[PDB]
């Protein structure tokens, strides 16, 4: 329960609160999921929000959020989240993260970033000069 | 019933990691 992990749960919680209203929704958690590459039923989307909502009010508020998220922590500089960030970024699943893809998901995060500098990244990271980020240069990123 | 616990601490951790890298990435460009 460290500043750090706050943060990272505010930064997630705001995301998700696409209208700012501080709850989230089922449609809200459904939406933003989808624009991360995530397929959820709507059938897991309501068993979602039942289980995070203590009160029973039909929404998702940041004290209930983390209350949610601050046991069973993971770690994102583990390779199993390492792996399913690639899912994320690697939108087509063809194992190389290209910059539209790049694009797409740093557009999906609220980032509105010009063409260049998402190519710049690619770069930075391209070590083979192919063009796009395979696994092994997103790890070593 | 805590599968959907883990289910939703699953999906929202690969949520904060992608973050927790486009944070990394514009910090490195
Ligand atoms: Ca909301
Ligand atoms: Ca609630
Ligand atoms: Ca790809
Ligand atoms: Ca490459």
């Amino acid at each position: 329960l460290t500043e750090e992990q706050i943060a990272e749960f505010k930064e997630a919680f705001s995301l998700f609160d696409k209208d700012g209203d501080g709850t989230i929704t089922t449609k809200e958690l459904g939406t933003v999921m989808r624009s991360l590459g995530q397929n959820p039923t709507e059938a897991e989307l309501q068993d979602m929000i039942n289980e995070v909502d203590a009160d029973g009010n039909g929404t998702i508020d940041f004290p209930e959020f983390l209350t949610m998220m601050a046991r069973k922590m993971k770690d994102t500089d583990s390779e199993e989240e390492i792996r399913e960030a690639f899912r994320v970024f690697d939108k087509d699943g063809n194992g190389y993260i290209s910059a539209a893809e790049l694009r797409h998901v740093m557009t999906n995060l609220g980032e509105k970033l010009t063409d260049e500098e998402v190519d710049e990244m690619i770069r930075e990271a391209d070590i083979d000069g192919d063009g796009q980020v395979n696994y092994e240069e997103f790890v070593q990123m | 019933g805590s599968l959907v616990r883990k289910a939703f601490r699953h999906r929202l951790w690969a949520v904060i990691t992608v973050q927790a890298y486009a944070r990394g990435m514009i910090a490195r460009r």
